[PDB]
């Protein structure tokens, strides 16, 4: 064996790497520190921009009912709950909000989470163990594909919004694991994608799920309250009895203008989740004023359908204007409220193109005052869907600002990209 | 670390054996009578233990956390299965939620400012922090945290657990090691896994043992390929909750600068409580705040808000700002919570005017020290060090938990008891936690009540006085 | 540490006793409840125990906790003890107990027959289970 | 609360017989009494 | 014959006790 004298040098001429790679130059580019409500027409640097990167499709930011409800809850409740929901973190407003969400969608019971990304990750690890099978979708954002990694199951991706590949993958899976017959089989999907902005077709997913006894885990956070005919979700859109889906998740950051997210499903699932999750039994609870704002927003959505319709027309109009753009082309679904623009004929290494997009967005803000958002990936995000600039069109946008947006986009893009 | 009386150990083992045995009987007859298209997700442990005790958890309240809050009564209907919080409520004593400095209610300085900022910027904004989630309040928050923690930079997140789970993958990866500590938060454990790093463990702040593992591990080269690893990170916590005990800083720091390992402090429970000024453990134990490379904390347990932060070298903050997933993807921290953090730090630093915040620390010192000394005197088994405001009393049996919790509730005192899976088998705590909002009278009352209940349940393990 | 809630509890002061005390108790109660000779009680004890432990250790594959997803998805409890550090003191005790049980339960019924054959079989299988070589092997 | 009462209760909670349902408690209660009967009668005859 | 089994098992306990712990091997 080794001697105690020998170990001393082996622990002496070892030398570790620096904690972080050296800072380069690209890294410093400041966000636009802005001073107002981040509504449609916010203000930054004392100028007056037209916001297009804030995800409040329904335009509930600044509404007065949310203001008054939050004021009253803040006065009588404080700002924090100070404990995890397992010990003494359950205020009455939390249970009222859960009952309200369940009544909205239509479901036995619900649950609330303290943070948006939290839902995704806690939920997926709670529902699939070491030996299961998951058929993911290759376009799932980081939140979903962190939970997919945490639950040490067997993940098998398929093409982005391709049902032929879904059928082929399902048949292959049935061939592979024919003998053993106990494993559960999930299909993690997403209503409207952040990376591409196209709507999943749920009719065919349901049909293939029935034939092969799989289960769905749908993340409808960009469709809840915006997509359907009344705001119920994707189910309305593709009109399917909503207990077909087994788990439905959402984040309340976008439409409801509050924080945290929920996870709706039948009783069984729900209780299970409730007692043996990880981002629920260990973390603190939502501050009660956020839950109060959430309830107020849900009722406002429920009793005011006109904005839903209005939103759809607004997106229509934007598409109409951007239709004729030379350098780069729309690649999103005609209805979804994310007007994704994908650049054509990529120059080369993706770093150069992404820097090109950042320069374009910065130029847009500096010259025409029009905040937009250009896709950004870490070195931990494994998406390989093309980069581009997104546009979170909303219901509070006039025609004039919209119009102007297209105009500016067009001009800048064409000239700089050609 | 813990003195286990013999007959108590034997009784604990026998009682758990008896539960497992009735459990089995019940389950098997259920099954047989059951036998007389998607696979089912669901059982034994949860069903048995939790159903026997589930009126002691998730108690809903109907007011703000305070010294005295009101607890909702809850009836069970068809035999002990779904407790339905009805109407009608009590009025307890808050020995549950931690809010050390008493910041979760409504004082004069913070709440009007928070309301005004809510009116100006409205609830939450709608984006991430790179695009449109950066308001002036966030900038003020970052400067205040930088000036209050000490280190040259900081970034604030929206959730502590998310903070750890999204930051640990960034710093270390495939080919690195994480000598964690035996008991930590689960988020840190998860964070470790989130990457491809091997996870070793030393033994609760016995630096000697850390030294041995460290040397040994460094020799042993890699796992089974014998390359040298590229990074080693040592994760510790400021005051280890549910054990009371505080951390051995100077020792650990010198051992970590022996063998070129990196440090990762976690001062969640101890960023507002301990400190002659209220700075944490780096002020209490006199450790220079440059020998640690990352400090993570949480605004929940002391400031009455909901967030989480990272402070470190000014290079590390830029690297995280450009590569941390929970910075690029997640929605920014709500504005009212940001300005409450600002207001609370302004109060602690004595930047609000009169000397209100200069005596909250004085209050917590007296309260914690007097309560801990008295519980020691009466004959209990309170754990921990001498000036951290957590003092878990210790029970050791499963049936002792419903008895103690229910008795305390009946005499209008709310506590928090921790069961089997969250602990080892034998160790069954019931952790009190003092605030700088309890008055002398309330502490006297709770001492009388806990003494009566301990007399009636036989938990005065150490000799009386 | 052992970092496993389901197998680390076999290390605190007292476990070894409890065990004996439970068996002793078992004997007592069985003979008392219905008239039996001590040898009958010990055989009744031995087979009871055979069933009890053999099932648990050697057929319960997995863990009940959801802390770790499935990282011990298939390993009998006996395969998880002491983190697979074969032939440690705890393992030696768990192996030793059936031997003393067999010896006394056979002796006190001084090898007649029905009982003797039953227990022969018993101890046999239990000892077979263990064995250092036999590991992760059907 | 009386001496015997107190004792009963304390013993109940030590041996984990608090959380069982009445019948489980009943059954287990009895067993010890049977045991004792057996022992004293046997002791009587053995001495 | 009691003696043979008892003696064999006695040396059995001796064998099991006298041995020593050892890790399983790698690949
Ligand atoms: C209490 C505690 C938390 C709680 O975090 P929140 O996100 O504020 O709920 C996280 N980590 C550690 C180490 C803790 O002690």
């Amino acid at each position: 064996p080794l001697t105690e004298q020998e170990i001393d040098e082996l622990c002496d001429e070892w030398v570790p790497e620096p904690l972080i790679p050296p800072i380069t130059e690209d890294m410093k580019h400041e966000p636009p520190v802005l001073e107002s409500a981040a509504g449609p027409h916010t203000t930054v640097n004392g100028k007056d921009v037209v916001n297009f990167a804030s995800a409040n499709y329904l335009g509930l930011i600044g509404h007065e009912k949310l203001l008054e409800s939050c004021t009253s809850a803040l006065e009588k409740y404080g700002v924090g709950s100070c404990g995890p929901r397992g010990f003494y973190g359950t205020i009455d407003v939390h249970l009222d909000c859960e009952t309200r969400i369940s009544k909205f969608l239509g479901t036995p019971d619900s649950i609330l989470y303290s943070y948006g990304l939290s839902t995704m990750f806690s939920t997926i690890p709670c529902f699939c163990k070491k030996g299961d099978v998951i058929v993911a979708d290759e376009g799932v954002h980081w939140g979903i594909q962190n939970g997919l990694q945490l639950s040490r199951s067997t993940i098998v991706y398929f093409k982005h919004n391709d049902m032929e590949s879904l059928r082929i993958t399902l048949e292959k899976i049935m061939t592979k694991y024919k003998r053993s017959k106990n494993l559960r089989r999930y299909i993690v999907a997403e209503a409207v994608y952040q990376n591409s902005g196209q709507i999943a077709p749920l009719d065919e997913i349901v049909k293939l799920k029935e034939k092969y006894r799989f289960r769905v885990i749908l993340d409808e956070s960009n469709s809840f309250g915006v997509l359907g005919r009344s705001g119920r979700g994707l189910a309305e859109h593709h009109s399917v009895p909503i207990e077909k889906i087994d788990v439905v998740t959402a984040a309340m950051g976008h439409a409801l203008a509050t924080e945290g997210g929920f996870c709706t499903g039948n009783a069984r699932i729900i209780d299970y989740q409730r007692l043996s999750s990880s981002g629920y039994v260990f973390s603190a609870s939502l501050p009660p004023y956020l839950a109060s704002a959430a309830i107020t927003a849900i009722d406002v959505i429920d009793q005011n359908p006109d904005m839903l319709v209005k939103l759809k027309q607004n997106v229509a109009l934007l598409w109409k204007g951007l239709s004729d753009i030379k350098g780069m082309s729309l690649t999103s679904n005609r209805e979804s409220p994310i007007v994704f623009l994908k650049l054509e004929k990529s120059s080369g290494s993706a770093k150069d193109d992404l820097l090109l997009l950042e320069k374009m967005a910065d130029r847009a803000l500096k010259e025409d005052s029009l905040l937009v958002v250009s896709s950004k990936r870490s070195f931990l995000d494994k998406c390989r869907l093309p980069v581009g600039i997104k546009l979170y069109v909303s219901a509070g946008h006039s025609e004039s600002d919209l119009l102007k947006a297209s105009e500016s986009l067009k001009r800048l893009a064409s000239e700089l990209l050609l | 670390m813990i003195t286990i009386p013999y007959l108590t150990a034997v009784s604990t083992y026998f009682s758990y054996g008896l539960l497992f045995a009735f459990g089995q009987l019940r389950d098997f007859f259920r099954r047989f009578i059951d036998w007389w298209g998607y696979a089912p997700i669901c059982d034994f442990y949860i069903r048995r233990l939790y159903h026997r005790i589930q009126d002691c958890f998730e108690r809903p309240i109907s007011s703000a956390p305070d010294a005295w809050f009101d607890v909702v009564e809850r009836y069970s209907n068809d035999n002990n299965k779904t407790l339905k919080r009805t109407t009608k409520t009590s009025r307890c004593l808050n020995l549950g939620s931690y809010n050390y400095l008493g910041f979760g209610s409504f004082d004069e300085y913070c709440t009007p400012r928070v309301i005004e900022s809510l009116k100006k910027f409205s609830a939450s904004t709608c984006s991430s922090r790179v695009d449109a989630g950066t308001t002036s309040v966030h900038a003020e928050l970052e400067e205040c945290v930088t000036r209050f923690v000490g280190k040259p930079a900081a970034v604030v997140f929206g959730m502590g657990y998310a903070t750890n789970s999204a930051i640990i993958p960034v710093l270390i990866g495939k080919g690195g090691l994480i000598i964690s500590d035996s008991l930590n938060h689960s988020s840190i454990v998860n964070g470790a896994r989130g990457s491809g790093a091997t996870i070793r463990v030393f033994q609760h702040n016995t630096p000697s043992h850390l030294e041995r593992v460290l040397r040994e591990q460094i020799a042993e080269g890699q796992p089974r390929t014998h390359r040298p690893w590229k990074k080693i990170i040592v994760v510790v916590e400021g005051i280890y909750s549910m054990e009371g005990e505080i951390c051995h800083l100077p020792e650990v720091v010198a051992i970590c600068k022996k063998y070129k390992a990196y440090v990762y402090l976690d001062e969640a429970h101890s960023i507002g409580a301990i400190g002659k000024t209220g700075k944490g453990i780096c002020e209490l134990l006199g450790v220079d705040t440059a020998d640690v490379d990352v400090m993570m904390g949480t605004f929940t347990k002391s400031f009455g808000s909901c967030g989480g932060y990272i402070a470190g070298s000014k290079e590390l903050i830029q690297y995280l700002k450009h590569q941390c997933p929970a910075h690029l993807y997640a929605t920014s921290i709500p504005t009212p919570s940001a300005q409450q953090i600002i207001s609370a730090i302004k109060v602690i630093l004595g930047e609000d005017g009169s000397n209100r915040g200069a005596q909250k620390l004085a209050r917590i010192r007296e309260n914690s020290n007097f309560f801990r000394a008295e519980l020691q005197k009466m004959g209990f088994e309170v754990l921990g060090d001498n000036d951290s405001p957590v003092m878990p009393i210790m029970l050791y049996n499963p049936a002792k938990i419903p008895a103690f919790s229910r008795e305390c509730l009946r005499q209008k005192v709310a506590v928090v008891v921790v069961g089997f899976p969250a602990t080892p088998l034998l160790l069954a705590r019931a952790r009190i936690c003092i605030s700088a909002s309890h008055s002398r009278e309330d502490l006297i009352r709770a001492l009388k009540v806990i003494s009566k209940v301990g007399d009636l349940s036989g938990i005065k393990y150490f000799p009386a006085e | 540490p052992d970092m496993n809630r389901a197998t680390e509890w076999f290390m605190y002061p007292g476990v070894w006793t409890t065990y004996m005390l439970i068996l002793f108790f078992g004997w007592l109660v069985v003979l008392s409840v219905s008239g039996c000779s001590p040898g009958m009680a010990w055989t009744v004890v031995n087979l009871a125990h055979f069933v009890v432990t053999y099932h648990s250790f050697h057929w319960m594959k997995g863990t009940p906790f959801a802390d770790d997803q499935g990282i011990y998805n298939g390993l009998t409890w006996w395969e998880q003890m002491d983190n697979g550090q074969q032939l440690t003191r705890n393992r030696k005790f768990l192996t030793l107990v059936p031997v003393v049980l067999y010896l006394i339960a056979s002796h006190t019924t001084d090898y007649r027959h029905p009982w003797l054959f039953l227990n022969t079989l018993a101890v046999m299988v239990l000892v077979v289970a263990k064995f250092p070589n036999m590991h992760k092997v059907r | 609360m009386n001496w015997v009462q107190r004792k009963i209760y304390l013993y109940n909670v030590t041996f984990g017989l608090y959380m069982l349902d009445w019948w489980e408690r009943y059954l287990f209660n009895s067993l010890v009494v049977v045991l004792m009967w057996f022992v004293l009668y046997n002791g009587t005859r053995y001495f | 014959g009691h003696f043979f089994v008892e003696g064999l098992l006695g040396v059995v306990i001796i064998i099991l006790l006298t041995r020593k712990s050892y890790k399983p091997p790698k690949r």
